[PDB]
């Protein structure tokens, strides 16, 4: 539900409204279906759709010597 | 007969400011056309797709501000981090680096192009994609990328080089000779660290330094502004409220008034999405040009004149901005500008030679074989320079004379 | 009708300004007033630098300046007969107008 | 195990031809529908803007 | 309705126009004032100036 709270309509409120029926995980991976404000879904593990914050990428730094 | 070669340079950090996306407005058309009205709708619906194409166009551009944000920024497979130490042969990225004690990690030129930037009519504003916190992690990863690695994170996975080492190659890939980096390192940190410094000055005091963002977020808002006032209009009808016709007339009567309202509405929000679809070309047009940007000057260095601000680029460091990207481009400018007298080639033992890399040149008395971007006189010798015929070819070949360096090792 | 022409900023004067500035800094420095100060070099070495850019050798030219230089004339006179008697060379620009 | 190199070279010249500009034309909208007529011009402000 | 469907061909045409000025632009920088590397940029053949 775009651009509401979770009141006046497994419920996660995100800044892109209120998001029923997808369960909010705290893993982030690759984005799939955006949904917007960092968070993604998707069906996954038995499967249920699913929330979460999008990652950006595997961290990884360098080994900076002089 | 005549050449000018610079005996010194000067390092000009320029800021590039481009917009890459616009703000995701979406209209609920059945709303803004007619709001809460059940007779108005019945009527809308004999225009048949007439909303729902517009429902569409807006989501198309909609979707692709995310599509342009994604191009632009996630031009890497991994997010790089600085090392903890900064020993970075005296380059000072402290004021483009993440600040770790701000709530989104944006650096300190970040946080000045975040502050000089600045309905219920079926009207809303969807949000990006990528929070502005998740843009400053991925400007983070190409600029942790860029100081620690290069190039090289664009071609395959990061390769560590030391950043005195790193320049040497940007001084080779604009043809000066790289030991004009080590000779002159310190003055060339400083004038990094001293440029960056002007950066700050730029920003903090003159707002229309990002004249370009402003207005994209201008023209957004102003169109938005004109699509709610023109709710207000009557377009013949006897009212622009849409309850006042229905409370007062008959359906027979209410029907022509309402339709008069429908027709103007409908007018009025295809003008709007037609302007947002050539100004959506306008903008992704500049993300295209700004994901070009990039991938050439950030991940890359540029030989392309002029493409990377005035100068021969060196570098460029991503900054984000509010619906935008900065670049902070490096460039080599040549300064101190100097004359000599200058030979196409040089006449020794009737041979003809001419500099493998470099201009001959004359102070007045002497000759000297020079690279073209920073006078750096040599003793001219076989080493620098090749035969090729003889003296009665070239037009303006001069008489000197060319030095052999095994000639001292035979004679002793 | 209420349909009106605004004149341009820039008059066709001062293009013609700018594209001799730009003209005279090609042909008398080279790229530096690009980057830079504009640096005067001679042309013959200029063009020896234009050469070596294409991966062939600076004595390449300086050995047949004298047909380069034929060469390049001729050409230039060959782009005059062609814009003064081919009217659709101009057609990208007249397609605008029209 | 057979290269073709080229002995000898001509300097051509090309010409390419850009657009760059479009005539700066200027419509006055009450004008143009409402040609001096102030019962026409009254009317054209009901579309508002 | 006329002066919108003339108001919208010039902006869609304005665009075209845009974009073969920025074309000139980078030319300008690219071929004028440097040398280009790039292939057929500045008409077929190696680019000189
Ligand atoms: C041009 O450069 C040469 C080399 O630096 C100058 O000749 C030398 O000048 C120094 C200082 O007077 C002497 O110590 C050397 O013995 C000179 N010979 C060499 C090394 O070439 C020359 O004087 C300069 N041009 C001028 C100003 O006449
Ligand atoms: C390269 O080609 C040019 C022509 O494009 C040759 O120059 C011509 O030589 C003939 C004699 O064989 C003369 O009659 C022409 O008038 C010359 N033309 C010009 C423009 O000079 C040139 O000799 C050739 N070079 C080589 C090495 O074969
Ligand atoms: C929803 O309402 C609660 C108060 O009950 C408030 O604390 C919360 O911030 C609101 N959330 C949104 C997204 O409006
Ligand atoms: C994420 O982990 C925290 C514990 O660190 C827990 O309290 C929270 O409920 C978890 N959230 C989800 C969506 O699993
Ligand atoms: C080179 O000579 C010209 C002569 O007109 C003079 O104006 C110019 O300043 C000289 N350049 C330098 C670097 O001395």
């Amino acid at each position: 539900y775009q651009d509401v709270n979770c009141t006046e309509v497994n419920v996660f409120q995100t800044r892109a409204g209120c998001l029923i029926g997808a369960e909010h995980v705290n893993n982030s991976y690759e984005c799939d279906i955006p949904i917007g404000a960092g968070i993604c879904a998707s069906y996954q593990t038995s499967q249920s759709i699913i929330a979460y914050t999008m990652s950006l990428g595997a961290e990884n730094s360098v080994a900076y010597s002089n | 007969n005549s050449i000018a070669i610079p005996t010194n340079f000067t390092i000009s950090v320029t800021t590039e400011i481009l917009p890459v996306s616009m703000t995701k407005t979406s209209v609920d058309c059945t709303m803004y056309i007619c709001g809460d009205s059940t007779e108005c709708s019945n009527l809308l619906l004999q225009y048949g797709s007439f909303c729902t194409q517009l429902n569409r166009a807006l989501t198309g551009i909609a979707v692709e501000q995310d599509k342009n944000t994604q191009e632009v920024f996630a031009q890497v497979k991994q997010i790089y981090k600085t090392p903890p130490i900064k020993d970075f042969g005296g380059f000072n990225f402290s004021q483009i680096l993440p600040d770790p004690s701000k709530p989104s990690k944006r650096s300190f030129i970040e946080d000045l192009l975040f502050n000089k930037v600045t309905k219920f009519n079926g009207l809303t504003v969807l949000p990006p994609l990528l929070t502005d916190e998740m843009i400053a992690q991925y400007t983070s990863a190409l600029l942790a990328g860029t100081i620690t690695s290069g190039w090289t994170f664009g071609a395959g996975a990061a390769l560590q080089i030391p950043f005195a080492m790193q320049m040497a190659y940007r001084f080779n890939g604009i043809g000066v000779t790289q030991n004009v980096l080590y000779e002159n390192q310190k003055l060339i940190a400083n004038q990094f660290n001293s440029a960056i410094g002007k950066i700050q000055d730029s920003l903090s005091s003159t707002a229309s330094a990002l004249g370009k963002l402003q207005d994209v977020v201008n023209q957004n808002a102003q169109a938005l502004n004109t699509l709610v006032k023109q709710l207000s209009s009557n377009f013949g009808a006897i009212s622009s409220v849409l309850n006042d016709i229905l409370s007062r007339l008959d359906p027979p009567e209410a029907e022509v008034q309402i339709d008069r309202l429908i027709t103007g509405r409908l007018q009025s929000l295809q003008t709007y999405v037609t302007q947002q679809l050539i100004r959506a070309a306008e903008i992704r047009a500049s993300a295209n040009l700004a994901a070009t940007k990039m991938s050439e000057c950030v991940l890359g260095q540029s030989k392309r004149v002029d493409f990377c601000g005035k100068g021969y680029h060196l570098m460029s460091f991503p900054q984000s901005a509010p619906h935008g990207v900065v670049f902070l481009h490096v460039t080599y400018v040549p300064a101190q500008e100097k004359n000599f007298t200058t030979a196409p080639a040089i006449c020794h033992d009737g041979k003809a030679h001419f500099p493998r890399e470099g201009v001959f040149v004359s102070n007045g008395t002497h000759w000297f074989v020079t690279q073209r971007n920073f006078y750096e006189p040599q003793i001219i010798t076989t080493d620098n320079t090749f035969v090729s015929g003889n003296c009665d070819v070239v037009i303006g070949i001069v008489n000197n004379t060319v030095y052999d360096p095994l000639q001292p090792e035979l004679d002793s």
